[PDB]
């Protein structure tokens, strides 16, 4: 199943995922693609921040939605 | 030449487990289930779907999802690419595409992409024209399918999309099928350190070894 990840800003990019997909994975699917670490990763759906271990149905994240990927930044 | 009517025109895919064969129906995701055998594979490589937990390779760091493996031609990473890449390696390659529509096309009703889809509608499925907006200068089809029509003939041609990468997607695309982050040795400079990645990465990972090419 086909989502979007835009940044801002920004290309968008695609993955393919199954509505059980937990965010951790979805993150994993972003660093194959893009190589971004994971834990470098904010992703954000309708305004909601989305939680490592939910999945995309949790959110009611379908076909084609988009999520926005903000990147974090720690302190040393 | 005849590459955009092949592309319209309707489709065989073929189970790479079983061998048997089907009309392709255009409007779903890359998951196909084969409706013989039940093997699941990815429309633009023919490579496996390993269901969670149950992929072969360590360290597959997908492991804990349904996924593949991918070669870099799949259509999986290059329907990323802006139209106007895709063009520019097969310019590169001195293969031609269309921009216009046929000479002698036909109007689409409401739409749109002239494209015949599979669509979901209230109680089952229905054969109608994807009828997105059609971008100048796409063939009358509208941007994703454009660049799917784009990627059929960059596979058929077997060109390998790496020849465009910029050092990230070299570094990215070397973690990803060589399992190790490149970085530069001493010494070297930064254009011997890309053409160091572009060599390594041509002559180690092929390009899809079950995606059909061009027999001549
Ligand atoms: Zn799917
Ligand atoms: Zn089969
Ligand atoms: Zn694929
Ligand atoms: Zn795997
Ligand atoms: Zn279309």
């Amino acid at each position: 199943m086909q989502i979007f990840v835009k940044t801002l800003t920004g290309k968008t990019i695609t993955l393919e995922v199954e509505p059980s997909d937990t965010i951790e994975n979805v993150k994993a699917k972003i660093q194959d693609k893009e190589g971004i670490p994971p834990d470098q990763q904010r992703l954000i759906f309708a305004g909601k921040q989305l939680e490592d271990g939910r999945t995309l149905s949790d959110y009611n994240i379908q076909k084609e939605s988009t999520l926005h990927l903000v990147l974090r930044l720690r302190g040393g | 030449a005849q590459g955009l009517a092949m592309y319209l025109q309707e489709n065989g895919i073929d189970c790479p487990k079983c061998k048997f064969s089907y009309a392709l129906a255009r409007g779903g995701c890359m998951h196909f289930h084969c409706t013989q055998c039940r093997h699941q594979f990815c429309s633009g490589c023919y490579n496996a779907f390993y269901a969670k937990n149950k992929c072969p390779e360590p360290n597959c760091r997908v492991k804990k999802s349904l996924h593949g493996h991918h070669p870099r031609d799949c259509l999986f990473y290059l329907r990323d690419w802006t139209a106007l890449r895709l063009q520019k390696l097969l310019q590169d390659n001195n293969v031609m595409f269309n921009t216009e529509p046929p000479a002698g096309a036909r109007a689409v009703p409401g739409g749109g992409c002239r494209v015949i889809e599979q669509k979901e509608v209230p109680n089952g499925l229905r054969d109608e024209a994807c009828g997105k907006e059609t971008p100048a200068g796409y063939a009358g089809l509208c941007q994703a399918h454009y660049k799917e029509y784009l990627v059929s003939l960059i596979n058929a041609h077997s060109l390998d999309p790496a020849t465009l990468y910029e050092v990230e997607e070299l570094e990215t695309a070397t973690e990803r099928y060589l399992h190790v982050r490149p970085q530069p040795l001493a010494g070297e400079d930064p254009p011997a350190y890309q053409a160091r990645l572009l060599q390594k990465l041509t002559e180690e990972v092929p390009l899809g070894q079950s995606i059909p090419r061009r027999r001549k």
